[PDB]
RNA sequence: CAGUACGAGAGGAACCGCGGGUUCAGACAUUUGGUUCGUGCGCUUGGCUGAGGAGCCACUGGCGCGAAGCCACCAUCUGC
RNA sequence: UAGCAGCCAGCUUAGAACUGUCGCGGACCAGGGGAAUCCGACUGUU
RNA sequence: UACCGAUUGAGCGGCUCAGUGAGGUCCUCGGAUCGCGAG
RNA sequence: CCGGAGCGAAAGCGUUUGCCAAGAACGUUUUCAUUAAUCAAGAACGAAAGUCGGAGGUUCGAAGACGAUCAGAUACCGUCG
RNA sequence: UACUUUGAAAAAAUUAGAGUGUUCAAGGCAGGGCCCCCCAUUGAAUACCCCAGCUAGGAAUAAUGGAAUAGGACCCC
RNA sequence: UACCUGGUUGAUCCUGCCAGUAAUAUAUGCUUGUCUCAAAGAUUAAGCCAUGCAAGUCUAAGUGCACACGAGUGAAACUGCGAAUGGCUCAUUAAAUCAGUUAUGGUUCCUUUGAUCACUUGGAUAACUGUGGCAAUUCCAGAGCUAAUACAUGCGCGCCGAGACGCGUGCAUUUAUCAGUGGUGACUCUAGAUAACCUCGGGCCGAUCGCGCGCCGGCGGCGACGGUUCAUUCGAAUGUCUGCCCUAUCAACUUUCGAUGGUAGGUCCGUCGCCUACCAUGGUGACCACGGGUGACGGGGAAUCAGGGUUCGAUUCCGGAGAGGGAGCCUGAGAAACGGCUACCACAUCCAAGGAAGGCAGCAGGCGCGCAAAUUACCCAUUUCCGACACGGAGAGGUAGUGACGAAAAAUAACAAUGAAUUGGAAUGAGUGCAUCCCAAACCCAUGGGCGAGGACCCAUUGGAGGGCAAGUCUGGUGCCAGCAGCCGCGGUAAUUCCAGCUCCAAUAGCGUAUGCUAACGUUGCUGCAGUUAAAAAGCUCGUAGUU
């Protein structure tokens, strides 16, 4: 090619999308923004396949010009926004407060949450950037720059900070013990305690998660959340956290739900 | 690039041998007796027992209390017991090896419709499920080779518009009641 | 046009390999600025992504700095004496990074007159003040033969076909007696 | 003249008039071209006069351009 | 001690800039070449 | 049906020696023209 | 004498005697301690016939000549070579 | 360090395969149940993805190194 | 389904091939009633193209003194932003592309996200007006005006010395010096400081537009847009490791003229012989370098397979490459762009013969080439993209048309007495109109009711009937003729094999044939073949790589 490309297909698109395949040739290619392509889902995706606010790609359109959707508290009119993890979608028509997170499985949810709790967010810490007269910054993964951050806030732990105000309330201390969740690789939607965390120095750090049920998995460092310190967790967990019940284990749940309905 | 799938797959195949008589009479003898109107039938149920018994095969190399063996093998009996093909006193997976394409022929809807009394022979029961005639839990079906289900089995009848259930006459009912 | 692209050289193995697209922009080079030394004439030419480049293409005014002690003036530049590319750029009198030139030397000792209140090229409480510093002002044998003549041996540390300046850095210590040796044994 | 006479066609002339040419003959140098030891002008190789300047020698040193003469259906003019 | 200082001595080679009217082994000196046939092998001799 | 065959056999392509070299791009200076500067 | 005997990697090797170097097997409570097996492109040897330069040339004998034989016989046979 | 086992990581589509009566099927990823909603966390799984690279165990098999002209390993100090 | 059968002989047992058999590719012969899905000018020609079209773009919010108008509605133009995406084709390209892997602490990045940073100046110009030239062009020139978010101007520490000032408002930029705020396996990192530099072809501190009037000349409400330096995001370039087909009738190749490396520099966004200069004499190769061939784009994949394999992959997804052949550059964040420009080459268009203009391997369509491949159709409603934008545009895409490339479902009858174009009443389709549904309008399907079958004339073809191989010691014709036959063979006047009639067999809306490809084939044998006599162990031995 000769420049950025502007356009995505539609099998192309990330599987977790839940898109099909006779709809349409091209998916939306989130614009620009926060998350990144592949991590990240667009609003009309939110709004016309998981909401079913909207049945066309027109009416998303109308639904966002008309200044009723907002990321963050702030008002979005853009239809292919990458709304990602830990983003708030905030309707003040219906009142409703959503919050993307990921399924039991690798996939996103809608998960209502109330007005109180949409009030913030978590945002994990990517880098500590020293700028001009020794401020220092924290580069959040939703490219929030924060100035003047607790000097106890580290590489790789997680904020929670206001939508209105912007600055930091609290923090979680990455360390063992505490709860994270899973963003990525074979074990995306996952929820359960840190125990070890394997240091390889020039390479990947790989950590090693226990859920409640015992079920000890791992996972690289670059796609730990910390969510919780602890055992308690500081947002809502969606329902089916981070048990990850086998296909085994789902057939017995699913067949013992279909007689009791 | 058009917004299209071009998936397709055959569901029958040829034997080797074209001219074994010790084939032609075997097959003829099962177009005969269910009602079939050509070989590609009896070569697609032949092909379809060989899917399920190929399938079975690979999980009898599997050891026992595998993960995968207890879930795709618990999945396929409860599929063939749905359908009726597979009794429900010993399903397991070494059974699925002793299965005939004669079960999977008792199956169809114009054996059943015939063996329910709804039609006088086999040829007879094929000709009125082309005509828009019998249904399954009130759902008319067209296809002579309606796989019934054990849950659908109770609930195969004529239409409700029908002249052999209760419906107004046919064309040439009264056709003749108007000349005379 | 002049490209710095790898794939019309030939294999490590030694066989030749054929091209596997046009001379594509991002790999265009361009040709040299060739500093000469005259009153200032610096072209800015586009790069890519918007940037801008400073082509130097004749300069006599340099902001050298100075080693032993802390001073940076802006001097002119008389001539080039050495270059350890080739001999040829010394002719054209091109200015170009790592090469000796010959600096001008009155700011520093004007400099050095005015803080150590001593001669270099020839109150109570302010006296104290240089008494301190003159304990500390001896100059090297190589340097104050240099203040004599007012040319300074300098070494051009910036690249003038880049940025547009002809700054650098005065020649002292076992560095200065390396390039000595150099131009003596041309003179000779 | 003429696509006419002539001829079923296919084909197809001639006189008067007009404009050129072939061969030959007699001239001629405005023009073009050839020659140029007016050894005219410039340049140049080797050598020589101590050098510059100015010049010479190598049976016309060589090269570029070239006047005047002479010259070519290789230019032009005339031929009852 | 990865040898230096002083002094002396010629004659060649390579590269580069500039320059004259693209002229430069400038006179002089100084092989035209290729494809084949016949005869004698060649140098020499008459 | 291939092969040898005088005919410097003939035709059609690929990559290149040398010469000639259009047209851009930079570098030196060139100032029609306009109001010391832009050109 | 000379053999379903010996030796040699094969080709090949048979009178006596001497000289030179080499070899298998056997014998060993000697020594080294894996140094081995088979091996592209390479290399030695290699019947008879044939080629080149000398010596030699009894027999035999390609070619060739001749005498037979035959329908023919430049073949088989014979005499010279 | 080869082998072996585990983990991490991995574009989908395709293949295998779970669920689901497009009238059946090829297929699709939807749709089922009750009298303006609610329940089935409605579903939209999972497996495979050589070799090489990365990680954590095993130490059989196959290579490989360690002390011999010793200052070789531990002490002494 | 881990399969075999005919054919060497008088007969036999073998090696062996030829022939048969079954999928899959295109093409073709004959044939065809429903319904669904769907490929489709790749193969020869990266051959040539008439014509139309395919990229344009306003918000209450950069300019807007013509129309039509009680300010607004609307045009042209300028300033913006797009046109570098998409689409198409497979010519080139054998460590190149590409696929995993991994780095950029060897780089740049428009847009999007978050950090940061004078009560109003000056001169032009388009549209417009008007005089015009040329045979002609999205051709321009002369003159007269007028706007900007256009184009340019502008409001504590270190020195000094009686511990009173002056310079650095600050961040960028460039060089030099030195003390070690927060990180990293690992900065010559990020921040502190000093000395100055700071490009006139000078880096930035809003001379900007909105709807709104609320109050004490002054302070205020909410938004749009633009710039600097850092994050991000979409990326893009250049590297790391491993992996490609055939060829030795290619065994040495590279290195004047960069081949391998070193040093200094130039250049680039940045690293690098990327380039230059000076030195060093290296680098690759029997584990196949180098050269040549490819009817070679790579891969995700596809066909066929008991297990291993063999073959295919122009083709909708990813990456790369190229727009007739090469080359050069402009603009911009992004191009060595061709639905941009400038040259030469080939081809080709108009012409007052002076000149002008061109690139369908984009969507339709034409020609040519061939065994071989469709409508000069409809709409931006779905899918998404672009733009000053909820409104515009989009042959990208979607919907129809052509279509036996193929895949799924599935009619051509069913039911009763009588000894069959006999009889008898029933049963829904094909078709045909009419409503509804469908769909941007249409079309198709589906739901109803009105017509609609007795040779239910609303007729099923395509190859065979000696063997392999299911199926006539039939009848007539021909007489080694004509013809059949994949193979063995048949036809020599009583042909089960030819030409036909009848009959029968096989598959069936299909089926035959031709050429590739796979299994047959353990006739390429790694699994898994052979070398005494059927094709076969070098005459023998030594000997390195290789293997063990
Ligand atoms: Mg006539
Ligand atoms: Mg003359
Ligand atoms: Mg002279
Ligand atoms: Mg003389
Ligand atoms: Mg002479
Ligand atoms: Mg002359
Ligand atoms: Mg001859
Ligand atoms: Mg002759
Ligand atoms: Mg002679």
């Amino acid at each position: 090619a000769r420049g950025p490309k502007k356009h995505l297909k539609r099998v192309a698109a990330p599987k977790h999308w839940m898109l099909d395949k006779l709809t349409g040739v091209f998916a939306p290619r989130p614009s620009t923004g926060p998350h990144k392509l592949r991590e990240c889902l667009p609003l009309i995706i939110f709004l016309r396949n998981r909401l079913k606010y909207a049945l066309t790609g027109d009416e998303v359109k109308k639904i966002c010009m008309q200044r009723f959707i907002k990321i963050d508290g702030k008002v979005r009119t853009d239809i292919t926004y990458p709304t990602g993890f830990m983003d708030v979608v905030s309707i003040e028509k219906t009142g409703e407060n959503f919050r993307l997170i990921y399924d039991v499985k690798g996939r996103f949810t809608v998960h209502r949450i109330t007005n109180e709790e949409a009030k913030y967010k978590l945002c994990k810490v990517r880098k500590i950037l020293i700028g001009t007269k020794g401020i220092p910054h924290l580069v959040t993964h939703d490219a929030r720059t924060i100035r003047y951050p607790d000097p106890l806030i580290k590489v790789n732990d997680t904020i929670r900070i206001d939508l209105d105000t912007g600055k930091i309330t609290d923090f979680i201390k990455f360390e063992t013990g505490n709860m994270c969740m899973v963003t990525g690789g074979a074990n995306l939607g996952r929820i359960g305690v840190i125990t070890n965390r394997e240091k390889h120095p020039g390479s990947f750090d790989v950590v090693h998660v226990k859920d409640s049920i015992g079920n000890s998995f791992a996972t690289r460092l670059s796609n730990i959340f910390v969510i919780g310190k602890g055992n308690k967790p500081w947002v809502s967990l969606p329902r089916g956290k981070g048990v990850r019940l086998t296909i085994a284990e789902e057939r017995d749940k699913r067949l013992a739900a279909k007689q009791s309905s | 690039p058009v917004a299209k799938t071009w998936v397709c797959s055959k569901t029958y195949v040829t034997p080797r041998r074209p001219f074994e008589k010790s084939r032609l009479d075997q097959e003829l003898r099962l177009i005969g007796e269910y009602g079939l109107r050509n070989k590609r039938e009896v070569w697609r149920v032949k092909f379809t027992l060989a899917k399920i018994r190929k399938a079975a095969r690979e999980l009898l190399t599997l050891d026992e209390k595998d993960p995968k063996r207890l879930f795709e093998g618990n999945a396929l009996l409860r599929r063939l017991v749905r359908i009726g093909v597979l009794d429900e006193g010993k399903m397991k997976l070494d059974y699925i090896l002793g299965l005939k394409v004669e079960d999977f022929l008792e199956r169809r809807l114009q054996t059943q419709v015939f063996k329910l009394g709804l039609a006088k022979s086999i040829h007879h029961a094929r000709v009125l499920i082309r005509q828009r005639h019998i249904r399954v839990r009130k759902q008319v079906v067209n296809i002579p080779s309606f796989v019934v289900r054990l849950d659908s089995q109770k609930h195969i009848d004529f239409s409700l518009r029908s002249p052999y259930g209760g419906g107004r006459p046919g064309r040439v009912k009264r056709k003749n009641a108007k000349k005379a | 046009g002049i490209s710095r692209d790898n794939w019309h050289k030939r294999r490590r193995t030694g066989g030749k390999r054929k091209p596997v697209h046009k001379k594509r922009k991002y790999e265009l080079g361009r040709p040299a600025a060739n500093t000469k030394i005259g009153p200032r004439r610096i072209h800015t030419i586009r790069v890519r992504g918007g940037n801008k480049k400073y082509r130097a293409l004749r300069l006599d005014v340099g902001n050298f700095s100075w080693g032993s002690e802390c001073c940076t003036r802006k001097t002119r530049i008389i001539d080039v004496v050495y270059n350890a590319s080739n001999n040829e750029l010394v002719r054209t009198k091109t200015l170009v990074k790592n090469c000796v030139v010959l600096v001008d030397s009155t700011p520093y000792r004007q400099w050095y007159e005015s803080h150590y209140a001593l001669p270099l090229g020839r109150s109570k409480k302010v006296q104290k003040k240089f008494t301190l510093r003159r304990k500390t002002a001896k100059i090297s044998p190589l340097l104050e033969e240099q203040f004599l003549q007012g040319k300074l041996l300098a070494c051009i540390s910036s690249r003038p076909g880049q940025c547009g300046r002809a700054d650098g850095y005065v020649l002292e210590g076992k560095e200065l007696e390396f390039y000595l040796r150099k131009i003596k044994a041309k003179k000779g």
